[PDB]
């Protein structure tokens, strides 16, 4: 009525409203003495706005009132901007391209949330280059359009879609510091030309509250998404490091555990073949035309894209997991062709509205039952550190019905990136198995060449000639009867004497004597050793030694024989039981068990695999290792009738005995044995000393460790005729290693290992006697007077070498 | 005047008109940078105007970037006036070491204060445990607490009153609650009106705590979001560096911690690695047991190891970045002086320390370690634990970059890092098992090489260099070696080595080896490729040793296959299609085809799960022989192809892989048709020369012909005269019956009639079935190909007649 | 009905070849 | 300062430390 009057006279309107108002109000207005707040109704607006705004502040405090609060704000934002409609477009990024999807649509002052909330399937999506929304979201600044027609970016998609036509548009981007959350637009109903500058200011100041609620909502969503990603990486890493397994088991474990955090209805993992070339017989048919060359898709590496396994996860209504060994081309995950396309390109694919996609074939309608249709898909390639795609992981409908956004893309990409990197744990697992298999084959190949077969065992047993049966078919009494008729007596080859010489015996005779030594100890009957195993083991040990100058089977028997004569003739058996004497003789036999003819120093210099495998005391750990390996075989296990306690004790002693043959350990523990000898002298008789030493374990080990050192160097104690010959074999082996160092390593060898200094052999032998041999035999002779013959002969040998050394000094 | 009456009569009509035009102006002015027009320098109840202005002023603080402390302080200043309280304070909720505490953030807030006078620095922090007075009571109660009269009403503390020389009688506090976790506690002390606080003040506090709750909610979410983002990056970056390579523990840990140094937000942090040795060797235990050295008495890890840091990695990020690795750190190392890493290793507990110098339990450095005065203020130490629940190392993190103590979020961040590192100890363990397994395999492979390679003593049985020249073979010239071999190698014509009826029965293995070298000579490949005579003799002798001493597949079978191939090239004239290089590899491949045959079938390797089966999924023994034959050829003393250039070597090898694998019968049955096409096409050429010239060019058909020629040679024993065949048969059947027995005893399976001893008398029937099914096609086509291989077809036809006669007798 | 007058699919004015993300 | 503490954070109760267990 009179509205046009007060429009044409702004001065009168300001003057009338500047008048104070009587206390009489119109409707409540929370009239706590506010009729004249510097304007007729400014205070009434002040109180009403404050009460309404404060109620909004209360609403944001609870939880998920985001949409409710924004809708109330837009309801109040209208009718103060006089906009016809107000809408909210949320910002999201997929495939690296930003989009603005509608969440709230036209909001009249009398609307309700149900009439304005936009379900995700009913939303309108805009990119950044279409419409004013893309203009607002790209420049991150306000846009005020006074006329839609003159706008250069306006899009009429929504105008024709609904029915409405737009004239004035006012939009802002709601800013979370650096990122964009949403865009709010107000449209038309200006009743004038356009939005004024006063509407420009009110829009920003009033919407700061909307930024607050949207910032809280955006932060809450970002915090939740990051929390899930952290747990995904933690749980995935937990299952990867549980054990070394193949790619199938490892991927199945990681994907199954993170099924809760992934938040997807279904997802399938397909594994690609890793073969690069084919064998010759697979290439021939295509070369002669019997078959056609491959014409399908190829990986960027050049492999034929073949899914050799597909792991299917179903979480829609019932947790069902399937593993398909040969997935056919009609498989639901593979029928779309997206996993094949991903393998072709290696690109991260995000699809919204799958049934409306024409690039791929998504079956419009329900899969399985319960009307499950594909709506949103996300697929990423699983790539190892070699930039090769090992699989494709496809993720299906989100559980809340929303399209896959940037946060989801980062979540699964991190999971696939982590699982792609952890293929190294599967490559190592395969190469683990091959190395283990190759080692086991080589062990069997060694075992055949060292074990005594059926034909060679008939040199000591002859069961065929005497009974006609194989040794495995003969009883123990029959085997014992034949061995008695074959094995030499104790009085034939001087096995009980310190002056035993092997130069008058053949290799077979040494083996027969070696079995005889076991019979004299009484360990065969006591521990129930099968005779066939004992004969096979001794013959196998003979084969184990190389055919080298000095450290050959004859040296191995000579050490064992001296150990046997130390126990029985030297009366050191008083401190040990039959089980301990069992281990010592066996450890003597196997102490140089494919000794290669070079010392530990050469192994370090030449970087032999022995030096790498064993840190220190190499070639004694190796001799211990191979000797144990031979005993582990069923047909060579002489300890196979010993219980767990006895077997462990014997194995423990063999470790001590064989390793103590190293001269470095003998030098370090030399004084420890001397104290033991001195403690013996403090006793009054051998009976009391025996009872004290036979119970101490550490003292017995040190004495027994020293027994090996005396046995190993026992060739020195031999009579001069034997010693002179043996010393030449030892020198020849040293000179052979001296030549090897000169040629292979281009190093000057020590005078001990120099062919040109062969005339210094007598002098060095005396130095060896005065430095190593003298201590052991002097104390053992002091310890037991029965070993005194060894010391007497050692001194005699030193006299002979000294005579030669002085003779060389003469010239 | 009339309009004045109309507006005055209808006051309501003037209202919405004012709302239509003068509402935007009011809102814009109020929300702008304006100060509340309320006389705060007084004490009275506020009407609607003043209440609205206070609300609007609090709304005006919701601008962007949300400075949390300033906005909360503004709410506090208003609450001072509204609540009529004297002072206000704020206590941030904090949790460290699993226990909760409250730390002062704003203190002594009155209505006439500024932010700087009330903000609390971390050094001036007051920390209150939850088990203390009103501050702790509110946090546990999670409800408004009104101490109405004095301090005699339970849970009151006097510390701050004595500390700040202040008196507190009236308290009204309320906690700021972020859903289910407490963020901060707001409190008032005293009340300058008289008798304490009424229920009105509690309502006022609840009304105006809405703004403070929103501000802290944003502040809490941003901190949580930042912490979770850092945890995701830490796990991802650590995973990337862990899986880059398979390295030891020190290198792997150094890479991971250095990469994530940006996200840790610490000034210094160091990692000390504990020794993992659980048991000492025997020689190191002896001195302790004998009293030479005292036993260990220091601290021990929970699993029972001596706490010994052998390596410490130090990271310094003060501003001059420095990373150091200290092997065997001294006990007075700056990180280890406090004893905290020792304490962590002893107990295995996560330790969080605030005010390190004031902590009397640990001897922390109270002096500035750096020249810039870098105090040690906050320390956090956690143990690194592998999957065996043992402690691998101790990770210690020093002062945070922001100066605040390590709260529960820092502990969680580093705990995930140490959990990830502790799990990733699996990779170094596999790397150590990697080197040991590889070295063990190489050691055993070298062991086989000795047992198979011919030595200097055995080579003299053929080369005889000592008898003729007196020198060793490696010293004699090539002409001298040729002259000896000419007088030693047998004459080709006399032995008929290039005939299809040659028999090895009246020859010894040494004569077979001499024959083999002669066939190499007769191909004129020794002089053309400059093959060294010593290597050629050593290679052939080692091939003799490589074949096992079994019934049929011994070295005699290997020579017969090799001899047949030599005859096929020479007598059969199949050399006309092949080059001299290929004929050299083809003959050599025949000699090595069944090299280390174990006397068992390929199917047996499947069933028994041999290490061969696991290593080669496909045709097994053919691949195993190929690998072993190459291994012998790689050795220097056995390398015949050592004088071939790069191109010729690969071609020679390539023929060796195809030829050896072609000996598999499964491959023959698939490609026998393609060979039929090749031989059928050979008849479409006018002259033999035309066909030959075509065959020299095509390589695929040359390979197929060679692959078939391996099959003919492998089964060539069937074409020998009936006298030779009658003994070769029942000599391979003996091998089959041995495998049949193995399957019965080992696999508890009934063998096929081919493998069955009980059907021995039925053998001739199977041979006819074998001839009519496998061998007939091989030689019928070859005889069609070349007329010179007719004797092979004549031989097998005669043999089938004899076998059929035997089968007829049995029926 | 929804205020956007769109049922059963999030329509988009942008018509063209879909663009897919590249691995980092 | 506001809390009248220059040196460092102060707590009313100073006893033996309590340490967190591993997960
Ligand atoms: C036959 C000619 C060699 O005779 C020798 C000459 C000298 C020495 S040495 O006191 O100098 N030790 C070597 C230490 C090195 C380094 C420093 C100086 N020195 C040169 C020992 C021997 C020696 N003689 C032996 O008969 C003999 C052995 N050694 C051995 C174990 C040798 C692995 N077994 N057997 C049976
Ligand atoms: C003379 C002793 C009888 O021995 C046989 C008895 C039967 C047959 S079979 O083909 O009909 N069944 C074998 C195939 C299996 C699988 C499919 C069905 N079938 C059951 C062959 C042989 C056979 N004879 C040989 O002389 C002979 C060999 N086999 C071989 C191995 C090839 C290096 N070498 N050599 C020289
Ligand atoms: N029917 C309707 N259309 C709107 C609404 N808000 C904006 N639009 C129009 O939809 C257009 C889509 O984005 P534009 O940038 O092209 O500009 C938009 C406006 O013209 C609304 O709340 N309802
Ligand atoms: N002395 C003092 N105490 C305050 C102040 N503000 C809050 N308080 C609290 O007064 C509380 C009284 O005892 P508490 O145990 O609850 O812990 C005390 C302080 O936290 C202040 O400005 N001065
Ligand atoms: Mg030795
Ligand atoms: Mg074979
Ligand atoms: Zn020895
Ligand atoms: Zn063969």
């Amino acid at each position: 009525q009179v509205h046009r009057f007060l429009d044409q006279n702004p001065g009168f309107a300001d003057q009338y409203f500047g008048r104070k108002l009587s206390p009489e109000d119109v409707a409540n207005a929370c009239e706590d003495g506010c009729p004249e707040g510097c304007t007729s109704f400014r205070e009434l607006c002040q109180v009403e706005e404050s009460a309404a705004l404060f109620e909004l502040v209360q609403d944001m405090q609870e939880n998920v009132n985001m949409e409710r609060v924004v809708f109330k704000i837009l309801r109040r934002l209208c009718s103060i901007l006089h906009a016809d409609r107000c809408s909210l477009f949320m910002y999201r990024q997929r495939n690296g391209v930003a989009e603005l999807a509608t969440r709230l649509f036209s909001v009249q002052p009398d609307s309700v949330l149900e009439d304005c909330l936009v379900p995700p399937d009913s939303e309108i999506v805009f990119p950044l280059d279409i419409g004013v929304v893309g203009h607002v979201a790209q420049t991150k600044k306000m846009v005020n359009v006074q006329d839609v027609m003159e706008c250069p970016h306006f899009s009429s998609f929504a105008d024709e879609l609904t029915d409405y036509v737009t004239r004035n548009i006012l939009a802002t981007p709601i800013m979370n510091g650096k990122d964009v959350v949403a865009v709010i637009m107000a449209v038309n109903k200006l009743d004038g030309p356009c939005f004024t500058s006063e509407d420009e200011d009110v829009f920003l100041k009033y919407l700061n509250f909307g930024t607050l609620n949207l910032k809280i909502y955006h932060l809450s969503y970002l915090h939740n998404c990051e929390t899930r990603r952290g747990q995904v990486l933690l749980w995935s890493a937990n299952k990867v490091f549980e054990e070394l397994t193949d790619i199938e088991r490892q991927f199945h474990k990681a994907f199954y555990t993170v099924r809760a955090y992934l938040n997807c209805d279904r997802y399938s993992v397909g594994l690609l073949d890793m073969t690069k070339e084919k064998e010759f017989f697979d290439v021939w048919p295509v070369l002669m035309g019997e078959a056609q060359a491959y014409s399908g898709p190829r990986t960027p590496d050049g492999r034929e894209i073949l899914f050799y396994k597909v792991i299917d996860y179903i979480l829609h209504g019932k947790e069902d997991i399937k593993v398909i060994p040969s997935p056919p081309a009609d498989h639901w995950a593979l029928a779309s062709g997206l996993p094949t396309y991903v393998a072709e390109s290696g690109f991260i694919c995000n699809i919204m509205n799958a049934p409306a996609d024409e690039m791929f074939n998504f079956q419009e309608g329900p899969l399985d039952d319960s009307g499950w249709i594909v709506k949103n898909v996300l697929s990423m390639p699983i790539v190892n550190k070699k930039e090769e795609i090992v699989g494709v992981a496809t993720f299906y409908n989100r559980k809340d019905g929303k399209p896959f956004d940037e946060q989801d893309e980062v979540l699964m990409e991190s999971l696939t990136q982590f699982l792609g990197w952890s293929v190294l744990n599967t490559d190592t697992y395969d190469k683990m198995n091959k190395l283990e298999n190759r080692k086991d084959i080589a062990q069997d190949m060694v075992l055949y060449h060292v074990r005594c077969d059926r034909e060679e065992i008939q040199l000591i047993l002859p069961t065929r000639e005497r009974l006609g049966k194989e040794p495995a078919d003969c009883e123990e009494d029959e085997l014992g009867k034949i061995l008695k008729e074959v094995l030499p007596g104790p009085a034939k080859f001087d096995i009980y004497e310190f002056h035993f010489s092997d130069l008058e015996c053949t290799e077979l005779e040494l083996v027969k004597c070696g079995i005889q030594m076991y019979y004299e100890l009484g360990v065969v009957r006591k521990f129930q050793i099968p005779q066939e195993v004992l004969v096979r083991f001794l013959f196998s040990v003979s084969k184990g030694y190389r055919r080298i100058t000095y450290h050959n089977w004859r040296h191995g028997f000579n050490v064992a024989q001296t150990m046997f004569t130390l126990l029985m003739t030297g009366k050191l058996k008083s401190y040990y039981t039959d089980l301990e004497a069992f281990a010592m003789v066996t450890a003597g036999l196997c102490h140089d068990i494919d000794h290669r003819g070079t010392n530990n120093l050469y192994q370090m210099k030449s970087q032999n695999p022995l030096a790498k495998l064993h840190g220190s005391s190499i070639l004694e750990r190796h001799h211990l290792e191979f000797g144990k390996f031979l005993l582990s075989e069923e047909t060579l296990n002489i300890y196979q009738n010993l219980n767990r306690r006895q077997h462990e004790h014997v194995i423990h002693l063999m470790d001590i005995a064989i390793i103590a043959t190293d001269l470095a350990l003998y030098f370090k523990k030399r004084t420890m044995f001397q104290k033991i000898v001195d403690e013996s002298k403090n006793y009054e008789d051998r009976k009391s000393w025996v009872e004290y030493l036979s119970l101490e374990t550490t003292r017995k080990e040190i004495v027994m460790a020293m027994m090996m050192t005396a046995c190993d160097l026992s060739a020195i104690t031999k009579p001069w005729e034997v010693q002179s010959k043996v010393a030449l074999l030892v020198a020849a082996e040293f000179w052979e290693q001296g030549d090897l160092e000169r040629t292979v390593l281009d190093q000057q060898p020590i005078p001990m290992m120099d062919r040109n200094k062969a005339a210094e052999l007598p002098k060095l032998q005396v130095g060896f006697i005065d430095f190593v041999c003298t201590f052991v035999y002097k104390e053992f002779s002091r310890f037991h007077e029965e070993i005194l013959p060894m010391f007497d002969r050692l001194q005699n040998n030193r006299k002979e070498w000294k005579a030669l050394a002085d003779e060389y000094e003469a010239k | 005047e009339e309009v004045e009456k109309f507006l005055d009569s209808n006051v309501s009509f003037a209202k919405q008109y004012y709302n239509l035009r003068y509402r935007a102006k009011v809102i814009s002015d109020l929300l702008g940078p304006r100060e509340a027009a309320v006389d705060f320098s007084n004490y009275h109840a506020l009407n609607s105007v003043e209440e609205s202005e206070i609300i609007f002023d609090l709304l005006r603080d919701f601008q962007d970037n949300l400075q949390a402390e300033k906005c909360v302080f503004n709410v506090m200043k208003k609450l001072c006036f509204l609540l009529q309280a004297d002072r206000m304070s704020l206590f941030m909720y904090r949790a460290r070491n699993g226990i909760a505490e409250l730390a002062t953030r704003l203190f002594n807030v009155h209505k006439d204060a500024v932010l700087e006078e009330c903000l609390v620095a971390p050094d001036s922090e007051i920390v209150f445990p939850l088990d203390m007075g009103v501050v702790g009571h509110v946090a546990l109660s999670k409800k408004i607490v009104n101490v109405p009269n004095t301090e005699e009403d339970e849970h009151f503390c006097d510390f701050v009153d004595t500390l700040t020389e202040y008196q507190t009688k009236n308290i009204l506090a309320s906690p700021i609650m972020n859903g289910k976790d407490v963020v901060a506690i707001i409190m008032v002390v005293n009340k300058v009106d008289g008798p304490h606080f009424t229920e009105n003040d509690e309502e006022i506090l609840l009304k105006y705590l809405n703004f403070a709750n929103l501000i802290m909610k944003v502040f809490h979410l941003s901190y949580l979001h930042n912490c979770e983002t850092r945890r995701g990056q830490i796990l991802l970056w650590s995973g990337s560096k862990v899986f880059e390579e398979l390295t030891d523990i020190e290198r792997q840990f150094h890479k991971a911690l250095y990469t994530v140094r940006a996200f840790l937000n610490c000034d210094r942090y160091s990692v000390g690695l504990l020794d993992m040795t659980k048991q000492k060797e025997f020689f190191d235990v002896w001195p302790v047991l004998m009293g030479e050295a005292p036993p260990y008495a220091g601290p021990r890890t929970p699993d029972g190891r001596e706490i010994n840091f052998y390596k410490v990695i130090d990271y310094i990020l003060h501003g001059k970045e420095d990373i150091k690795v200290i092997p065997n750190p001294p006990p007075d190392h700056w990180a280890l002086v406090s004893g905290l890493p020792t304490y962590v290793a002893q107990n295995g507990l996560i330790c969080n320390i605030m005010n390190a110098p004031s902590e009397d339990f640990f001897a922390f450095q109270k002096e500035p370690l750096d020249e810039s005065g870098w105090m040690i203020k906050n320390v956090l130490s956690m143990p690194i634990v592998n999957k065996k629940e043992e402690i691998v190392g101790v990770a210690t993190f020093y002062n945070r970059k922001d100066g605040k103590p390590f709260d529960e979020m820092d502990e969680t961040l580093m705990e995930s890092l140490t959990q990830f590192l502790g799990w990733s100890v699996l990779n170094p363990d596999t790397y150590e098992l990697m080197n040991k397994l590889e070295n063990r395999k190489d050691i055993f492979q070298d062991m086989v090489k000795y047992h198979v390679k011919c030595d200097n003593e055995e080579i003299q049985t053929i080369l005889k260099t000592r008898e003729v020249y007196g020198k060793e073979p490696w010293e004699c010239e090539e002409e001298e070696l040729a002259e000896i071999l000419q007088g030693e190698l047998p004459d080709a014509d006399k032995y008929e080595i290039n005939k299809f009826h040659f028999s090895d029965l009246p020859l010894t293995e040494l004569e077979l080896v001499k024959c083999g070298i002669q066939m190499y000579y007769e191909l004129k490949v020794v002089d053309k490729f400059h093959i060294p005579q010593e290597a050629l003799v050593r290679f052939m002798y080692s091939l003799s040793k490589g074949y096992r001493r079994i019934t049929y597949h011994n070295w005699r079978h290997g020579f017969n296959v090799g001899q047949t191939m030599f005859s096929l090239l020479v007598t059969g004239k199949l050399k006309r299609y092949f080059t001299d290089l290929e004929a050299l590899a083809m003959v050599t491949a025949a000699f090595c085809h069944d090299i280390d045959h174990r006397g068992t079938n390929n199917l047996y390797q499947m069933k028994s799960q041999n290490p061969l089966a696991k290593l080669h999924g496909s045709s097994i023994l053919e691949r195993h022989h190929l690998e072993f034959g190459k291994t012998l050829l790689r050795d220097e003393s056995l390398n015949i192809f050592q004088n071939l250039n790069r191109r010729q070597h690969e071609h020679a090898i390539h023929m060796m892989d195809i030829a050896i694998i072609a000996t598999d019968l499964a491959l023959y049955f698939k490609k026998r048709t393609m060979f039929q096409k090749i031989v059928d096409q050979s008849k479409t050429y006018e002259t033999q020369q035309e066909w030959t010239q075509y065959m020299m060019l095509d390589q695929t058909r040359k390979e197929i012909v060679m692959a078939m020629m391996m099959t003919a040679c492998d089964l060539s024993a069937i074409t020998k005269p009936w006298e030779v065949q009658s003994k070769v048969a029942l000599l391979v059947a003996a091998e089959f019956w041995e495998q049949g027995d193995l399957e019965r005893t080992v696999l508890q399976q009934n063998p096929i009639p081919m493998m069955d001893r009980n059907k021995a008398d039925e053998l001739p029937k199977l041979q006819v079935g074998f001839i009519d099914f496998v061998c007939t096609f091989v030689y019928k086509e070859f005889s069609r190909f070349h007329e010179e291989i007719t004797p092979m077809l004549d031989g097998i036809t005669n043999n089938r007649k004899e076998w059929k006669a035997l089968a007829d007798e049995y029926e | 009905r929804s205020a956007t007058r769109v049922m059963g699919g999030p329509v988009t004015p942008r018509k063209g070849p879909p663009k897919f993300k590249q691995r980092q």
